[PDB]
RNA sequence: GGGUACGACCAUACUUGGCCGAAUGCACCAUAUCCCGUCCGAUUUGUGAAGUUAAGCGGCCACAGGCCUCGUUAGUACGGCGAUCAGUGAUGGCGCUGGAACCCGGGGUGUUGUACUCU
RNA sequence: AGUUUGGCUGGGGCGGCAUAUCUGUUACACGACAACGCAGGUGUCCUAAGGCGAGCUCAGUGGGAUCUCACGUGGAACACAAGCGUAAAUGCUUGCUUGAUUAACGAUUUCCAGUACGAAUCGAGACUGCGAAAGCAAGGCCAGCGAUCCUUUGCGAAGAACAGGAAAUAUGAACAAAUCAUACCAGAGGUGUCAGAAUAAUUACCACAGGGAUAACUGGCUUGUGGCGGCCAAGCGUUCAUAGCGACGUCGCUUUUUGAUCCUUCGAUGUCGGCUCUUCCUAACCUAGCGCCGCAGAAGACGCUAAGGGUUGGAUU
RNA sequence: AAAACAUAGGUUUGUGAUGCAUCCAAGUGGUGUAUGUCGCAAACUGAUUUCUGCCCAGUGCUCUGAAUGUCAACGUGACGAGAUUCACCGACGCGCGGGUAAACGGCGGGAGUAACUAUGACUCUCUUAAGGUAGCCAAAUGCCUCGUCUUCCAAUUAGAG
RNA sequence: AUCGAACCACCUAGUAGCUGGUUCACGUCGAAGUUUCCCUCAGGAUAGCUGGUGCUUGUUAAGAAGUAUUGUGCGGUAAAGCAAAUGAUUAGAGGGACCUAUUCUCAAACUUUAAAUGUGCAAACAACCCAGCCUUAGUUAUAACAAGGCUGGGUAAUUGAGGCACCAAGUGGGCCUUCUUCGGUAAGCGGAGCAGGCGAUGC
RNA sequence: UUUCUCGUACUGAAAGGGAGGUGUGAUACACCCGUGGCGUGCGCAAUUUGUGUUUUUGCCCAACACCG
RNA sequence: AAGAGAGUAGCACUGUUUGGGAAUGCAGUGUCAAGCCGGCAGGUAUUUGUCUGCCAAGGUUAAAUAUAGAG
RNA sequence: GCCCGGAGUCCGGGCACCA
């Protein structure tokens, strides 16, 4: 006998199970630790072979949108072009000294 | 195939099993809900009433104690 | 069952509270839309390859219907709609016999 | 299994009387109700509105609620293996004042009647005693009597 | 000992027949200008006493019917519980116990509150 | 090509509705109580056959020429089935009316899980009807009816507010103008398998999972029917109830007929008749022994003890 | 293993090739057709002999009747700012009217009446689309039924007439 | 060796309210075959019966009882009746029908009367009685009533743990006997009411 | 003080709004050591010689009040 | 000083697909643009006016991701 | 529920069906 219960609606009538005659649709993470350590091993090759160049290029900082971010502040994809004219510096050869530029920003 | 009807055998030992229990006191659930109207709002005047007596007398009580210590 | 044509009932608008002069005329029901929701919604059911869609229900028992009455009122628009139980005979001759 | 309406076995139970018939009387109109009392449930038959369910003919309760023509009486009743007070609304006329406390409120008024004359019993046949017949009869089962009892 | 008005219980108060009734009353009775309603002042409505206790009303009576009450029917009919009771059965008695009804017989034939009132 | 082709049921089918419901009875003097139990109903009808005031008294009977007088406890009427109820009325006639409207999600009863639906009871507010008034009336007393989704109708009249307030219905999400669509509250279109799928046949060519919860054959209980007998005696027998019979009634026995039931068996107890062969019973056809007659002889009827022995050959089927 | 199927014989239907019947998912695709009405395709009956009656209301098929009523897209006009809405036109078919049974099929009751009875040629009356004609029979078709008569046996629920 | 739709591999461990199976010990408790709804009748959901976990309490009884007593209500079954209403029905008597008074015999769907066994309520402390007050927009023409409160005086046997939750199982084919009963000629037959049993249990 | 989620606030279809007590007046005014009041209530405290009383925790019943 | 991809996008009918609901993407046939106040999108259909963001119908491109019966 | 015709009236017709 059922009693008080919640209606379950649990969503899995779509053959993920993989059994003698199904494939599944399955995704496990029993390589995660390895490929931790994987990442990790080549940010440091990558920093010695570029040596002394920095490891990541500049990034500006931009607001986030809607109300619930307004006010948090992160970074962004790359410079303004208004704001590398400020600053004298021209585009084709700002990419050249690792600042990230971006052409589509706005600055309003 | 048929079968049985009904029948009210058992059902007087079950009933008893747990015994018939004795009803509510008459003082546990006893609000005039669906009433009188007329007698019920003017019975509600008098107990606002009746509660602000009742605030005023805890503070003199209170207030005769605190003089005497 | 005779029905008279006029009859003097409560208007509760607030204008005319009072007993007033109702006339009586027996309401059928309006034309389906095409573009109701539901119509909308069962007309793309419908199309494609599959056939009939819903039920269409052929077991029809009863031999009568419910009678409604709008009644309108004159100085005060105000339309007011009563049932009445099931005949077979609905008149509104309002000629006493 | 079929016809189980509202009044089903109520032939004799709602019938009036022999040479009792009528309407009621102006003692009946005249009887005051108020919150607290104990009544008895009986149908009266001559007065179609506001009669009780025959469940609830000779119940005895208390009312909770007076109304310009009617009362509300709480009446005990066993369904399966418990008892629900349930609630009734009938007219004035299926009502009679219950007379189950008057030996009760009795002793009371008697206990207060005798501290206040205080302040201000009887004979045990159980016991024995003497007993003087100054006659003494027989019984013998007689042959006659054995003899009547032939119709 | 009475009457009238308003009542409670709703036959010990009813039904048929007979006899009697001071006073205050009640009632029958007289009449249609006005208010009012009918085929008809018969009922009802408005006016007012010239008479009559004939009737209505009250009291009493009847081996009268009914009704009320107590006995008798009768510890009878019927019933709850018990038996490794009787009997082929149908049924029945026993033990511990509850207990009627009709017929019939004796008695009875309203009790009373409030107000105004004649001896 | 795909799918369907109701249920209950003394097997199933045909029949019927006991499938949603109302009265009397079954029902055992609180309440409740089953059967394909018994006798009957329901899907309607009514602007009056609803509401109120007034006046009157019905069915019937008797005496007189439709009219008149007296009696008349309801023996009439109240739409329909039945029960209950009612006499200056709950009946009949008449006059005026629309309480059959609205009714802020008030409370409750019946079924009952103390759910819904249907029906019903007691109320508070508005506007009214009939009454000189007290008062009665939100249908005709209790049977007469219907979820989700969808469709369709009614209410959110006009103005007032320097601001969304005790008072102006809301949304179509970048913003504005007019259409359109959609929401919130109250009704209507229906599901009678009536707590509510959209539905025709056949199979002997047949299949599967099961059922002795369920039929056909043996066995078991019963004995209506079938068969075989007692008791009484109105009559029949030339007169003479009983040599032999025996009506109208009543009491039994048997399980060799047919019915009634559904206990055992559906992972199977080989289902008619004949042929062959053994055995048992007696309610006795022949053979043995007795009694009696309407038994002269002969031939027979009936009855008793008796089951040791015997009871045939063929035509059509 | 038959009484079934086939058969010769008989009858009916469609069709003159840009055809009738018909295969394939499809095409400048395929079959009867290397054919041409004494042909090809589709049905029913079943040698010979002698015959093959009446019914076109029902269902079906068909018509060189479209005469008129009804209807879908496409078209043509209007009101509106537009979505929308309305009006007109609109084929075959259906309806209406003919043909057809060697298409599927169908093919009646009740009274009275002739010199002994019995039967009823004759009469009357209900009623259909038509009311079973020529033949045949208790037949492999007859419930009642082991029908009734004759023959075949001593005797026949069997056989024959 | 396969045909009212061949064979091979795969979807496929297809679904089954139906049939079969389901592996150690001891201990504490311990049922149901009944209600309502369902294309429901070999199945479910729902309440009841049961287990576990408790909570709040008490030490003579708190809101205790399958039992009595006293008081006070309810009823139309057994019986009785037809010399009383309704229905059925036999025969004489007094004035062929008719009338009056009787008479034989009756009733699940008749009744004036009316048991036994039953069935509501009450018999005190969250209460009662009296005294003096308070409030109200309730009632009454207003002393007087209603209702909610405050402050002082006095108050039916005998058995014994009361009340309140949460979570969940099995069950939803029953059968027999005593007494009361309906259908049937009857039945080891079919259908009900009360109680006790078997099922689940031996001795 | 997470960057997400559950919770500390709910309500209406929606546009939207959004909950303390006492006192005094008819987005009102003034205070803030505080159970809104009533009934039944473990334990503790204080009295009488066992009774009566205070505060009552948790829980339950019935009446306010405040938010949508 | 100019220009920036036409049986293309759109619309009608039909079919399929999507959570996409008076129609999310696509396919077939019919019809078939603008660029002198341009076109597409802004999750409820229509007509009218603003605002915001982009500029389809040509092409190439590592890293972070898969290896559900391989080497 | 539409469009007709013959007598707002009943019938005959061709159509259309999500409580
Ligand atoms: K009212
Ligand atoms: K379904
Ligand atoms: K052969
Ligand atoms: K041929
Ligand atoms: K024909
Ligand atoms: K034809
Ligand atoms: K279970
Ligand atoms: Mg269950
Ligand atoms: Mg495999
Ligand atoms: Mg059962
Ligand atoms: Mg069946
Ligand atoms: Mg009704
Ligand atoms: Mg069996
Ligand atoms: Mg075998
Ligand atoms: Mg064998
Ligand atoms: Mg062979
Ligand atoms: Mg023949
Ligand atoms: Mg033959
Ligand atoms: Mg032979
Ligand atoms: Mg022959
Ligand atoms: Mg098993
Ligand atoms: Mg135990
Ligand atoms: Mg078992
Ligand atoms: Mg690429
Ligand atoms: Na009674
Ligand atoms: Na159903
Ligand atoms: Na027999
Ligand atoms: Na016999
Ligand atoms: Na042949
Ligand atoms: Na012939
Ligand atoms: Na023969
Ligand atoms: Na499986
Ligand atoms: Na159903
Ligand atoms: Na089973
Ligand atoms: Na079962
Ligand atoms: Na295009």
């Amino acid at each position: 006998p059922k009693g008080n219960n919640a209606i379950p609606h649990v969503h899995q009538r779509k053959h993920w199970n993989p059994c003698s005659s199904q494939k599944g649709n399955v995704k496990v993470f029993f390589n995660q630790p390895a490929q931790k350590q994987r990442r990790r091993r080549l940010r440091l090759l990558k920093a010695k072979k570029i040596f002394p160049r920095p490891l990541k290029a500049l990034r500006p900082q931009v607001n986030c949108p809607t109300v619930r971010y307004n006010m948090k502040r992160r970074l962004g994809r790359g410079f303004s072009l208004e704001e590398l004219k400020a600053a004298g510096v021209k585009p084709r050869y700002a990419r050249t000294i690792g600042i990230r530029v971006d052409r589509r920003r706005k600055n309003k | 195939a048929k079968s049985k009807n009904h029948t009210n055998h058992n059902q007087s030992r079950k009933n008893h099993r747990n015994g018939i229990k004795p009803p509510l006191p008459l003082y546990m659930y006893n609000s005039k809900r669906g009433g009188w109207l007329p007698a019920l709002v003017n019975t509600r005047r008098v107990r606002k009433n009746n509660q602000k007596a009742a605030l005023k007398a805890r503070r003199e009580r209170l207030a005769a104690h605190q003089a005497a210590q | 069952v005779n029905y008279p044509k006029k009859k003097k009932m409560h208007c509760p608008d607030e204008r005319c509270n009072a007993h007033k002069s109702f006339k009586v005329v027996q309401y059928k029901a309006g034309k389906a839309r095409l573009y109701a929701r539901g119509k909308r919604r069962y007309d793309r059911k419908q199309s494609g390859y599959g056939g009939q869609t819903k039920p269409i229900f052929h077991k029809k028992a009863k031999t009568t219907k419910k009678i409604v009455l709008k009644l309108q009122c004159s100085n005060c628009k105000s339309i007011i709609q009563n049932v009445l139980k099931r005949t077979k005979h609905f008149e509104l001759n309002d000629k006493k016999k | 299994v079929h016809s189980h309406g509202y009044k089903c076995g109520t032939r004799h139970l709602f019938a009036k009387k022999f040479r009792k018939h009528g309407v009621p009387s102006v003692s009946t109109i005249l009887t005051n109700f108020k919150v607290g009392d104990y009544v008895d449930v009986v149908a009266d038959a001559a007065v179609r509105a506001g009669m009780p369910h025959k469940y609830y003919h000779g119940r005895t309760g208390i009312v909770w609620n007076v109304t310009p023509r009617g009362v509300g009486v709480i009446i005990n009743k066993p369904v399966r293996n418990r008892t629900v007070r349930k609630r009734i609304c009938v007219r004035f006329e299926h009502v009679r004042k219950s007379r189950c406390q008057e030996a009760f409120k009795q002793k009371l008024k008697d206990l207060e009647a005798f501290r206040a004359a205080k302040k201000a019993k009887k004979v045990s046949t159980r016991n024995g005693g003497f007993v003087c017949p100054k006659k003494v009869e027989v019984l013998a089962r007689r042959t006659a009597d054995y003899e009547a009892m032939i119709p």
